[PDB]
């Protein structure tokens, strides 16, 4: 009984759990709409009505044979499979008829023996063998013509090639053939045969069902049950086993399963019910779900996703196959609606894609979303300790040192101070001080006196005599690692470093020799103040660093920045941002190779259109943002490993890792808002809705050419206002009169014709 | 219902004022009035809505003339379309809430927030935030930013309502008075 | 229709040669020289015991004592 | 009722008149109507913004530009077919 | 009077002028 | 200022620019007619509220 327990341990809301369910449901409303839209002309064209030949074939079999009778015809092969034909016609079987027909049947069977004909008996036997219509080839060549011309029974079939004289071997592979793929829910929505009271709709409500049980039934077990074994947190491996995650799904699945059976056996065989059952059975677990992920430590969502997903794949791969296989051991228009199903079928593999593209695509952004009100807070809290007010105020009077004496030095050791990670540290870099430039008139930005930077190893005061070495060395950048946008140029990670640490009673001896034995001027040309932040309570570092340029000799120029990151490691396992890189990375593969596919089969020649320019940027983006996280996954590691070494005397720049971790932030946002745009487009596929787009792309050459006009009228004024002593589009609405006439044309374009 | 929320809440509150007796036997205490204070809130919020929603009800009634009458039907009439466009505009402008959220949300304060990044897109409609932090935060992507949210909500989408409720007026004026022409 | 890219390429010419000679006329020392002497009178107080200068006059004693002390300190330093 | 006893813009009932029709023009504060009310008080900016500048305004051009056009064809149909 | 009643008569004679204008234009170009 | 506006000469006999110069054109009468009576109010306020 100390099983199944209410945790609700911690108010920490976990969105992996809700991003996941939130999407399997749209995924599911869109695709019964395109399904409902596909069912209604599906219905209709199986209640109206090529491997073969289309030539005259008036059947001369015989005399007596007259009666008003139908046939029927099973064209089974490879993927194929049609279905019996009507019975229409100027005779319509009179009185000693013939037999010839002509269909419109999709069906293009292949070269090889399967086939039937089912010939009903209506009424008394007759004396004419009718033994077939002849067909051999009119537009795929895929007839034999070879007839039997015999007589059985009412209603009695005959099988070829392309009573009982066997049962185990013929009345079985009848339905290996048709039960494989319409049996087999999964791949059931694209291959329902028609005149089937299953309807493809209600398929779909099965689908979600079993999609939505297996998250409900993984999400109770870790979180729920989580001492049977005592495995979640304590040997739980993100990365599968063969035994901790893979298990656990087969488990859920073949535990759910007997439910999903109970529904569909409700739901065929029926001729609902189960249509709202399986809605409240899909609530219920969606609500379990949410309800108890909002408990779970960061490394068992990753385990629960591919529990999830192993689940899926079990019911997908030995499992309905596996039912499949027991039942059968137990047992001028048509042009249009072809090219309709054609782009209906293309239509719902894209949306799975989309949809499946959009999850990792959120969850590589928004997995962590929790520590994003943190870090406001934090770099907020930062800055108001550290007088992010006069510091920005500084000017070159060598006061820089009462400020550092002031404020820096008891927040670095103060009683009730932060962790700190590490001591501070101060740089150095330049060489040929400025010759007094010139102060009338001063540049407003353009301060770039140029020079150049010194590298060799001078010692205690300006002097490097036979003291050996240099003392003040200086430290050559470590690479890969910072560079400091200056106003001035851009810096890097070399320079002259000091301490400033150890215990501040000492440190005030090491601040009095920097001021009273001649280190900080005559050339003075960066200070480069940083050290590092770390806060257990929430989980986040912080990169602070601080800036004096000095450009004119005698004025500064501070900068400080703060930038809050989380350390992730790729030594820490399967850790979620490893994961959506590296599907991310398959993503993008699989467009390129989508995109060259196009590109050599359509052939040169594409360039100067916007859907290769699309995809490549698509492409480009994705690639981009999952090296960019591998990079800051990998540095990040390489910088705690150096770290560790040499804990209390090292310094270790974290502000390179925090730099890729805010690119990787911004390079993922930037995608998810293209995937965004690209739904917003989509809804042209509405009937009365499609005008907006056109009207949008077709009346953009107009805009543009006023923007131009304003562009022009704007740099005059400009330069009139100017040089003299020292809106009108945005109110009077002039675009609303170059969209309306858009709008009224097509719209007018889409009734009248 | 709502006129049935506030009663009950109007009833509930009003029937407990134990605490002001209990503080006017002995008046050395602490005089615990919070819960009062926040029924009253509440009670307000639903008085403020059920009189805004009862003053709307008044368009029920005035269609006495033709003039009413055809600027009722035009109301109506573009309903259709103007809900079918705003889905794709608030498409797009949550696309840009949450890119702004993302990349200018951990050091700015008026995008530290969705509900901020909402209210703030909103402002800048009306022409009242300026450039003067996103800057700051990011010097190059702050004004591609700004010029892409001005340009693309400014000159092309917020545009695309005014045709449409101009040609709507139009039409619906149109066939009304070739529809009186001919009958009458 | 070829003199149109005649006359196009003359007022380019005509346009490159105007955008220099206006440019010619933005120096950096005609707005801040300017700048800077509007700040050295009509911002400095009055001599002492007083804040305020010459932009915020209120009397005539004002006027007075600006004319002594804060004309003749910031028209000699100490052409 | 909402922001009547703290934002000193809404204290009265023809400040409220003024207050929104200065929200118009583009001069607003919302650091106050926001920490008044929570809830409730960006709601109402939200919506009063969308259905006053998005549709109501929309309707005054609407309707002039409309006569004007009508006005200027029936004018000049008089005039040319005398 | 001066938001809503004289910066709709300015938009509504630019709205007049381009729509005859495009329409002769169109009647124009598109019959020869 | 004049020597910028003289500009627009050169880029009018565009496919998508000489739609709307030609409309500019075609109601200048119009807009001095608008213009005149806008300025005949904004005077009568502005001299109100002196």
């Amino acid at each position: 009984h100390v099983r199944f327990v209410f945790p609700e341990p911690t108010a920490d809301v976990n969105y992996i759990v809700m991003l996941t369910c939130a999407v399997c449901l749209v995924t599911y409303m869109v695709m019964a709409a395109i399904l409902h839209k596909l069912d209604q002309l599906d219905a209709s064209r199986g209640r109206a009505i090529r491997f073969k030949y289309e030539i005259l074939v008036k059947t001369g079999w015989g005399r007596g044979s007259g009666t008003t009778a139908h046939v029927g015809i099973m064209l089974y092969g490879v993927d194929s499979r049609s279905g019996h034909r009507h019975l229409d016609g100027d005779r319509a079987f009179h009185r000693n008829s013939l037999d010839i027909f002509r269909i419109a049947t999709p069906h293009s069977l292949g070269s090889v023996w399967k086939i039937r004909v089912w010939h009903d008996n209506k009424g008394l036997s007759p004396a004419w063998f009718l033994q077939h219509v002849i067909v051999r080839d009119l537009q795929t060549a895929r007839s034999a013509f070879f007839l039997v011309n015999d007589w059985l029974s009412v209603e009695t079939e005959a099988n070829g090639g392309l009573a009982a004289l066997l049962r185990f071997r013929r009345l079985l592979v009848a339905e290996l053939q048709r039960g494989f793929f319409d049996k087999h829910i999964w791949l059931s929505i694209w291959d329902r045969p028609p005149r089937s009271r299953f309807t493809r709709i209600q398929r779909a409500t099965c689908c979600v069902l079993l999609i939505c049980l297996f998250l409900g039934a993984n999400a109770v077990w870790y979180g729920a049950v989580g001492d049977s074994a005592y495995s979640t947190g304590h040997v739980s491996r993100l990365s599968p086993l063969s035994v901790d995650t893979v298990a656990v799904g087969l488990v859920s699945s073949v535990v759910v399963y007997p439910v999903y059976l109970a529904i569909l056996f409700l739901f065929r065989m029926s001729r609902s019910l189960a249509h709202g059952l399986s809605l409240l059975l899909v609530a219920v677990a969606v609500a379990v779900s949410g309800w108890v992920g909002a408990s779970f430590p960061p490394g068992v969502s990753v385990a629960w996703l591919l529990s999830s997903s192993a689940s899926f794949l079990a019911s997908f791969l030995g499992w309905e196959p596996l039912k499949v296989l027991l039942e059968a051991l137990y047992f001028f228009l048509a042009k249009e609606e072809a090219r309709k199903v054609k782009r209906l079928h293309g239509m719902l593999r894209s949306l799975l894609v989309y949809m499946l593209f959009l999850l990792v695509t959120l969850l590589a952004s928004y997995g962590d979303a929790s520590c994003h009100g943190h870090a406001y807070r934090l770099q907020s809290a930062i800055k108001q300790e550290l007088h992010s007010r006069a510091f920005l105020a500084i000017t070159r009077s060598e006061e820089l040192w009462p400020w550092m004496a002031h404020v820096l030095l008891p927040y670095v050791h103060g009683n009730q101070s932060s962790p700190e990670l590490g001591p501070p540290r101060l740089r150095q870099v330049r060489l040929q001080e400025a010759l007094y430039p010139d102060p009338p008139g001063p540049r407003v930005h353009t301060c770039s006196a140029a020079g150049g930077f010194s590298t060799s190893d001078y010692d205690v005061g300006w002097e490097s005599p036979h003291n050996g070495s240099g003392t003040w060395a200086y430290s050559a950048p470590d690479l890969l690692g910072a560079w400091s946008w200056g106003s001035c140029a851009v810096y890097d990670s070399g320079g002259y470093v000091q301490e400033l640490g150890l215990s501040l009673e000492e440190s005030r001896d090491r601040l009095r020799f920097l001021q009273l034995h001649n280190w900080l001027d005559n050339r003075s040309r960066a200070v480069f103040l940083e050290l590092t932040r770390y806060s257990p309570a929430v989980g986040l570092h912080a990169a602070v660093t601080l800036r004096l340029e000095f450009p004119a000799a005698g004025r500064a120029l501070a900068a400080l920045s703060v930038r809050p990151f989380a350390l992730r490691r790729l030594s820490a396992g399967l850790s979620l941002p490893l994961l959506t890189s590296v599907c991310l990375l398959l993503f993008a593969v699989h467009f390129a190779v989508a995109e060259a596919r196009t590109w050599h089969r359509e052939g040169r020649w594409r360039v100067l259109r916007l859907g290769a320019w699309a995809r490549w940027l698509l492409v480009a983006l994705t690639a981009a943002t999952a090296l960019v996280r591998l990079a800051q996954l990998g540095a990040a590691d390489r910088q705690w490993t150096r770290f560790v070494r040499g804990r209390p005397r090292r310094f270790t720049s974290f502000d390179q890792v925090a730099q890729l971790s805010s690119a990787a932030r911004g390079l993922a946002a930037s995608l998810l808002f293209l995937l965004l745009v690209k739904a917003a487009q989509q809804l042209r596929f509405v009937r009365q809705w499609s005008v907006f787009g056109k009207t949008l792309c077709r009346a953009l050459p107009e805009l543009l050419g006023v923007t131009l006009g304003l562009v022009v009228l704007g740099v005059a004024y400009a330069q009139l206002a100017i040089l003299l002593v020292s809106r009108l589009w945005g109110a009077l609405r002039l675009g609303a009169v170059i969209l309306r006439w858009r709008y009224h044309a097509l719209r007018g374009e889409l009734y009248r014709p | 219902v709502l006129s049935v929320v506030a009663i009950g809440i109007n009833i509930y509150r009003t029937s407990n004022v134990e605490v002001l007796l209990q503080f006017l036997e002995d008046q050395n205490t602490f005089p615990n009035f919070e819960h009062l204070a926040y029924w009253q809130i509440q009670f307000n919020n639903i008085a403020a809505v059920t009189v805004f929603f009862v003053w709307i009800k008044l368009f029920k009634f005035i269609n006495f003339n033709r003039t009413m009458s055809q600027l009722s039907t035009t109301m109506s009439r573009c309903a259709k379309d103007l809900f079918g466009f705003a889905i794709m505009f608030f498409i797009i402008f949550l696309a840009y809430a949450q890119l702004a959220y993302l990349v200018f949300g951990t050091q700015v304060d008026d995008f530290s927030t969705f509900q901020e990044c909402i209210f703030t897109q909103f402002r800048i409609i009306l022409g009242d935030i300026n450039f003067a932090e996103i800057e700051e935060a990011n010097r190059v992507l702050g004004p591609i930013y700004f010029t892409t949210f001005v340009f693309f909500m400014f000159f092309i989408l917020l545009n695309m309502f005014l045709a449409i409720i101009n040609d709507t007026y139009s039409e619906v004026k149109s066939d009304l008075a070739q529809q009186k022409a001919e009958m009458e | 229709l070829k003199s149109v890219l005649r006359e196009l390429v003359t007022y380019l010419l005509f346009l490159i040669v105007l955008c220099i000679l206006t440019y010619g006329m933005m120096s950096s020392n005609v707005y801040y020289y300017t700048r800077m002497m509007s700040q050295l009178f009509l911002d400095t107080p009055v001599s002492k015991t007083e804040k305020t200068n010459f932009k915020t006059l209120s009397s005539m004693e004002d006027f007075w004592k600006f004319t002594e002390g804060s004309l003749l300190d910031g028209l000699y330093w100490k052409l």
